[PDB]
RNA sequence: CGGGGAAACCCAGGUGGAGGCCUGUAGCGAUGCUGACGUGCAAAUCGCUCGUAUGAUUUGGGUAUCGGAGCGAAAGACUCA
RNA sequence: GCAAAGAUCUAACGGAGAUAUACUCAACAUGCAACGUUGGAUACUGGAGCGGGGAAGGAUUUCGUGCCAACGGCACUCGUACACGAGUUGUUCGGAAACUGAGCACAACGUUAUAUCGUUUUGUUAGGAAAGUGAAGGUGUGUCGGCGGGACUGGCCAUAACUGAAAAGGGGCAACAGAGAACCUGGGAUUAUAUUCCAAAAAGAAAUUGCAUGUGGGA
RNA sequence: CCCAACUGCAGACCGUACUCAUCACCGCAUCAGGUCCCCAAGCAUAGAAUGCUCUGGUACAUAGAGAAAGGUACACUCAGGGAAGUCGGCAAAAUAGAUGCGUAAGUUCGCAAGAAGCAUUGGCUCUGAGGGCAAACCACAAAUUGCCAACUCAGAACUGCUUACGGCGGGGAAUCCAACUGUAUAAUUAAAACAUAGGUUUGU
RNA sequence: AGUGGUAAUGCGAAACACUUGCCAGGUAACAAAUCAAUCCUCCCACGGUGAGCUUUCUUUUCACCAUAAUCCACCUUGGGCCUUUUUACUUCGCGUUGUUCGGAGCGGGGGCUCAAGAUUGAAAAAUGCAGCUCUGUACUGUCAUUUGUGAGUUCUGCGCAUUAAAGCAAAAACCUGGGGUGU
RNA sequence: AACGUGUCGCGAUGGAUGACUUGGCUUCCUAUUUCGUUGAAGAACGCAGUAAAGUGCGAUAAGUGGUAUCAAUUGCAGAAUCAUUC
């Protein structure tokens, strides 16, 4: 005597975008409600490792469009794009590479 | 259809629902505002 | 097997109605009518089937404008004085 | 639905031009004032019975008040 | 008779390349002004695998020489290419694995790959996995460079044609026995519709010269003339010799005395 | 099923309208030759296939 | 509206009491394989989780130090201990040996 | 995790869950009865039995290749009985 | 011959379908057989269902009333039959507007006696001038911040016009199971439609667009 | 002119009945054939095997009478013999689950293997084992004290069999062929045929 | 013409504002098995209402005991990270059922953040269901008004993620930043 | 016996034959006689008080206008005028 359900929208195929959950209504009826698709979330660039970024939430389309900017970025430079270790690496790389270039140029000028 | 209802019967339609019948003709369910009485409008129309 | 059982495997349609001629000869996949070759500008017409030609020839329909213009030609394009 | 937090906000909600009615609901241990606005239904929950009576008489008589009751099928038919 | 299978494949149809899921053609960057005079330094961002190719592919990011943007070329990665490696391409590039240099700038005896047959063709020789070319000599009078191609043939090319230092990655692929028809099925899934293979003697004579007979046999010699028309040119086409090779494998292909 | 172009639906609508018997007063006309509709259609006999 | 027809679980529940006491589950009643009825992997999972839970509790309560815990942890994974009591008895013996050396 | 051994290495218990691996549903097929039927339920079906059932696996929709041509793990098979 | 898929029985009601009779004669031996509905009884399907919804296909077969000529290979008072009258209600559901895929082939060019032929996604048409879009500016209007004596000038932003940075690679189709997609329950709201109908206590509670006003904060 | 919280007005087009099948589609038909997707209860049991069952559905598929011969069957049995039948063990019979013991030649060392064989199984009443949770820098038998869930296995005493639902391998010794898994004459041929990995040759 | 925190990173009522001039990343966007497993299903205890059975037994058998979106506030599990202690690996430690991990920073202390929940209210009893009371109404008063270290369940943990000579679509649309504007 | 056979009279089934012919076929002739982007031929959907097909027509929809004609159309219904044109 267990209840059996039917698709309530006009798509009757069990694809990844049409996943359903079983909901008991206040009228004591068992119905199928559509699961919203989820986003994987904001990641670092694929070539750098493709890891999720701390302080950034996983929002999909409309949710991302309506959410405040803080939910998707941090106050640090390149916030929402690069991680703290990546930002530190680029800062150190910037300073040290230019310093080495200056020393080489001054050496050639001295000669 | 809302504009035609205002022009022909001087009533305000708050909602129009339409369907194309299996015979091919379009049918409209026209709900009038609470200010207007549908029964009184039907009497004036002549369908009664 | 071929025959009765395979008759149940026939799903869908090869042809649907044609916008130009309405003969259910419009090949859905190739998007061209088998009867009138629509959307090619000219129709199909082959002398090996004169019967097909005379089914589709002028005068098999209403001749909506041809009747009017033929009367005008017969009356020498008469107009009021 | 939004829950009003204090009495000052509740009077502010009732002072809105778009607040068409106030539904007064009497629960066995609380009283709920539900203001029907344009977008949101605003509920003020008052646990004290005497305080609820004070608020009920305070409501500006311009806005219609509805005593929430159970309505039978017969009353709601046709 | 009917059309032979080898002729039918020429129509294309269902025998074409299964190009979906492929990343695109692999090539050197365009031989522009910077390459002809100086060098362009790029960074290897990813090493990727493409269906139907044994060799690994490298995505190399360059700055645009004229515009404020990046280029992101895609080349056949030599063995040893790694992410973060700096790739130098140009006349002034140093001799190191992964760099692209004009052939005239590369010392004789060096091992190269992604060799340009024509200057600016962006790499046409020594591209399959584990393959390489060897620089034999340079001739400055005519401005040509002699190479040993992977097949063993020697070929002369203009010295302005570029080459990549190293050998193509993924070598030794053909050393592992397949052991299963299913593995071949997956191997050819990314290439084309050419497997499994039916022997000509197993077919009927209507569709193949070797078909038919009350015994499975070719009743005529299988060495056919170079001038045989399609449909008749099956078997060992214009074979100079047949049978088990003994005492040394000669270099195959056409004979070029030059 | 549920789906059909409006053009297909309109054609099916006209075929419904045509699927009617001959009016009785037609048979009483002076030079009448029609008794019953010779083009009556049943959904189980002949398929329109629109 | 008539009530639904009766489908009673009384016989099943009476049989459940009997089977709980140990009846009707002898050699003659078994149709599936022993692994099918009670998988050995599930048995091993339960045992190892019990042993590791006990080792974590003893380490937290300072009954054993990190070195003893590490030795027991590997040996528990190595199927040294048949049950909780076997592990506890070995732990007691280790404590007794250390006391004599102390 | 144990047991041997100078060393090289060997032996034993567990864990783990590999395979065009096996038994066996659905599925996809079709061995035997040369069974039923053989103016049939059916212009190839029915019954029991049988092959396989994580793979060169089965299947929907879409798309591509035909008429001396198409397609074919190749039977002159299949291309609307 | 109308034999696979097991199986039906009973009473009452309904119906022309009866309990239908020369003489004799109490009823049996002279109106048989078969029905639709309801209530009982017995059993079947056994969730991989003679269960509840969809695609393809069908196109009114759906619902109510009437009706038994023909049709449902027996039967019917029953019917997916026949006649008449009805039914399909969407800002949010599916499609489209509006994505790309295997691919298609308009333009363009070339070919062919003849276009009804070929090329047309390996970033991509065509010997190929296919961009009508517009950054910074100069010129007028309006909305502002600042100085000096509502206006007057350095400065901001919108509104129209003179130029002119920058953008290489024409226009479309092809997914109702890929991508995309703002709504949920309750209902006495049907003979048939409902996440589609409900009207002031909307049974109601929301979400999301596009333009506006006013309030407040900035220019 | 730009925003925030509101608010006001307006949210167009097409589809929407019903069916999806032992009667609504295809097969000349309401044809035992064919046809994609979703939801899938209880007990036995390893279980989407198979048997029965609540909910939902159904008794619709010409029926009645009723031991002729002969038939068909998703029906059985048969004393004594046991393949003497027959081209041929065709058909049928037989084997049967789980657990313990035990297992030959050969071998690419992986197998052969469930080789072959032997033994046990019911019911009932007990016993043992396998846990969770909570509690007062040295060392401290919380190495005990309470409470409790869900199951499995093993060992005993007593007491039974008419060997008794369903479901479920017969085995062994050899020869020929193909290495193997696969493919394949829709509607008389499923094989030793095709394919296969492996090997070789040719053109470039 | 943003701002706090040593840091992980925090703060929204409308200058933390404009960016299709331009540039760069991200979402969309894909993946086994093992083990845990969500919504729900089933089964157990627990207590109410009605019903079945009652020669005899059965503190019994059966049915039901429901809470949709949208919001507000803010203990558990798993992952990533920060800071501190690093004399953390001399004949070591942490951890999984499981093939691991660490001076390129393990473990311990204290924190930041992400993903699933849990909980608190608004919605929301005014709904739904059943029972029952009284008075001819499809009337009307009222009463009912959760526990499981149980078994299933692919939502999820879950990927630079599977056999692999197999390595697993794209785009619209959207998000964030770099630069610049504000200046 | 009964089935069955044969003949005659009368019926049924079945639509040949004759008569009928607003059709076809075939041969001649006449001419300010040859469509369409000023959207053709063909296809589709609609239009009557009553209307399925067919015919006619195109939201002015079994037709509007003009000329001629000179009392209808007609199954039913409706209809100012019974009439120099209106
Ligand atoms: N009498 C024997 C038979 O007569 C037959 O023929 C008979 C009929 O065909 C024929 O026609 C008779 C006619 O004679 C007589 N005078 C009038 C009668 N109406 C006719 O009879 C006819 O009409 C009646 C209905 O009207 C039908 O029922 C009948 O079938 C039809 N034959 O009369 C004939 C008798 O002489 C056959 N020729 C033949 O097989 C045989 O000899
Ligand atoms: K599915
Ligand atoms: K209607
Ligand atoms: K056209
Ligand atoms: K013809
Ligand atoms: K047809
Ligand atoms: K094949
Ligand atoms: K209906
Ligand atoms: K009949
Ligand atoms: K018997
Ligand atoms: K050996
Ligand atoms: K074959
Ligand atoms: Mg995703
Ligand atoms: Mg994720
Ligand atoms: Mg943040
Ligand atoms: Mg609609
Ligand atoms: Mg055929
Ligand atoms: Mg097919
Ligand atoms: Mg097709
Ligand atoms: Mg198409
Ligand atoms: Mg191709
Ligand atoms: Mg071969
Ligand atoms: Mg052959
Ligand atoms: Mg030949
Ligand atoms: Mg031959
Ligand atoms: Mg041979
Ligand atoms: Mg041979
Ligand atoms: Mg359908
Ligand atoms: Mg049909
Ligand atoms: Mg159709
Ligand atoms: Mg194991
Ligand atoms: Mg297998
Ligand atoms: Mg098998
Ligand atoms: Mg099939
Ligand atoms: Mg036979
Ligand atoms: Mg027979
Ligand atoms: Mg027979
Ligand atoms: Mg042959
Ligand atoms: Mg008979
Ligand atoms: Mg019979
Ligand atoms: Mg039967
Ligand atoms: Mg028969
Ligand atoms: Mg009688
Ligand atoms: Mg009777
Ligand atoms: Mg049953
Ligand atoms: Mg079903
Ligand atoms: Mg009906
Ligand atoms: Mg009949
Ligand atoms: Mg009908
Ligand atoms: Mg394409
Ligand atoms: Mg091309
Ligand atoms: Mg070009
Ligand atoms: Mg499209
Ligand atoms: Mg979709
Ligand atoms: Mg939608
Ligand atoms: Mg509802
Ligand atoms: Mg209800
Ligand atoms: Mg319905
Ligand atoms: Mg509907
Ligand atoms: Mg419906
Ligand atoms: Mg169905
Ligand atoms: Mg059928
Ligand atoms: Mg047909
Ligand atoms: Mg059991
Ligand atoms: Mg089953
Ligand atoms: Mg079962
Ligand atoms: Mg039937
Ligand atoms: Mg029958
Ligand atoms: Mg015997
Ligand atoms: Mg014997
Ligand atoms: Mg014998
Ligand atoms: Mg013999
Ligand atoms: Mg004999
Ligand atoms: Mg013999
Ligand atoms: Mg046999
Ligand atoms: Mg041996
Ligand atoms: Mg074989
Ligand atoms: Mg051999
Ligand atoms: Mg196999
Ligand atoms: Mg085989
Ligand atoms: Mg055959
Ligand atoms: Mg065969
Ligand atoms: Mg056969
Ligand atoms: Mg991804
Ligand atoms: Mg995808
Ligand atoms: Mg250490
Ligand atoms: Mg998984
Ligand atoms: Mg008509
Ligand atoms: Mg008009
Ligand atoms: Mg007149
Ligand atoms: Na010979
Ligand atoms: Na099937
Ligand atoms: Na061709
Ligand atoms: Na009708
Ligand atoms: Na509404
Ligand atoms: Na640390
Ligand atoms: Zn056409």
């Amino acid at each position: 005597s267990c209840p059996r359900v039917q698709y309530r929208r006009r798509m009757h195929y069990a694809t990844r975008g049409n996943r359903m959950k079983m909901v008991r209504t206040p009228g004591n009826k068992l119905v199928m409600q559509k699961r919203a698709k989820r986003s994987q979330g904001i990641h670092t660039p694929w070539v750098l490792g493709h890891k999720r970024l701390g302080g950034t939430k996983a929002l999909r389309h409309i949710d991302a469009r309506l959410a405040s900017r803080h939910e998707k970025s941090v106050s640090r430079a390149y916030g929402g794009v690069l991680s703290h270790d990546q930002v530190r690496d680029r800062v150190v790389r910037a300073f040290l590479v230019e310093e080495q270039r200056i020393v080489k140029q001054a050496l050639k000028e001295h000669s | 259809i809302k504009k035609a209802m205002r022009k022909l019967y001087q009533v305000k339609a708050v909602k129009v629902n339409t369907l194309i019948r299996p015979d091919g003709l379009k049918k409209a369910y026209i709900r009038l505002s609470a200010a207007h009485d549908a029964l009184d409008t039907a009497n004036k129309i002549g369908l009664v | 097997t071929k025959g009765t059982t395979s008759m149940g495997q026939r799903h869908g349609r090869t042809h649907i109605l044609c916008r130009r001629c309405g003969r259910n000869s419009y090949h859905v996949q190739w998007e061209r009518c088998a009867a009138c070759a629509y959307p090619r500008a000219s129709r199909r017409r082959y002398n090996w089937s004169v019967k097909a030609i005379k089914r589709r020839r002028t005068g098999t329909g209403r001749c909506r404008y041809l009747k009017v213009v033929n009367r005008r030609i017969a009356n020498h394009f008469k107009t009021p004085k | 639905p939004r829950e009003i937090k204090t009495l000052k906000e509740f009077l502010a909600i009732c002072s809105r031009k778009d607040a068409r009615c106030v539904k007064v609901k009497h629960n066995p241990s609380a009283t709920k004032f539900k203001v029907r606005c344009s977008r949101y239904l605003y509920t003020l929950v008052v646990n004290d019975k005497k305080k609820a009576d004070k608020i009920e008489r305070s409501i500006h008589p311009s806005v219609k008040k509805i005593a929430v009751t159970a309505r039978s099928h017969a009353k709601t038919n046709a | 008779g009917k059309t032979v299978l080898s002729c039918r494949k020429g129509n294309g149809s269902v025998y074409q390349v299964h190009g979906h899921k492929r990343l695109g053609p692999a090539k050197l960057r365009i031989l522009d002004y910077a390459e002809r005079h100086g060098y362009m330094r790029g960074v290897v961002k990813s090493i990727e695998h493409e269906a139907g190719r044994g060799a690994a592919l490298a995505r190399v990011e360059f700055r645009h020489p004229y515009k404020f943007r990046r280029v992101k070329e895609l080349m056949v990665a030599p063995e040893g290419m790694f992410t973060g490696q700096s790739v130098f391409c140009g006349q002034k590039a140093p001799l190191a694995i992964g760099n692209v240099l004009p052939l005239g700038q590369i010392t004789e005896g060096c091992i190269v790959c992604n060799v340009e047959a024509k200057p600016g063709d962006r790499g046409t020789l020594a591209r399959a996995s584990g393959d390489y070319c060897i620089i034999i000599s340079h001739n400055h009078e005519t401005g040509r460079t002699r190479l040993k191609l992977p097949s063993g043939q020697k070929k002369s090319v203009p010295s302005t044609s570029r080459a990549m230092i190293g050998i193509i990655s993924g070598g030794g692929r053909i050393e592992k026995p397949v052991l299963k028809a299913g593995n071949s099925f997956y191997r050819f899934r990314g290439k084309r519709n050419c497997w499994p293979k039916v022997r000509g003697v197993a077919r009927n004579p209507v569709e193949h010269p070797h078909g038919g007979g009350n015994h499975q046999h070719i009743g005529h010699p299988s060495t056919v003339s170079r001038h045989s028309p399609p449909g008749q040119k099956v078997g060992l086409i214009a074979a100079r010799r047949t049978g088990r090779i003994r005492g040394g494998k000669a270099v195959k292909g056409a004979w070029h005395p030059e | 099923g549920r789906f059909k172009p409006l053009a297909v639906k309109k054609k099916y609508a006209k075929k419904m309208n045509q699927n009617k018997p001959v009016p009785y007063w037609i048979r009483l006309r002076t030079g009448n030759r029609i008794k019953w509709n010779e083009k009556r259609r049943h959904w189980r006999r002949t398929k329109l296939n629109y | 509206r008539k009530p639904v027809k009766v489908h009673s679980r009384a016989r099943w529940r009476k049989m459940k009491e009997a089977k709980d006491m140990g009846r009707h589950n002898g050699v003659g009643r078994r149709e599936g394989s022993r692994e099918a009825r009670m998988p050995s992997k599930e048995l091993w999972m339960r045992r190892l989780r019990i042993l590791r839970r006990l080792l974590r509790k003893y380490r937290a309560d300072k009954k054993i130090d990190r070195h003893v815990y590490r030795d027991l942890y590997m040996r528990a994974k190595g199927n040294v201990f048949r049950n909780k009591r076997n592990l506890v008895e070995h732990i007691h013996k280790i404590k007794n040996e250390k006391k004599k050396e102390r």
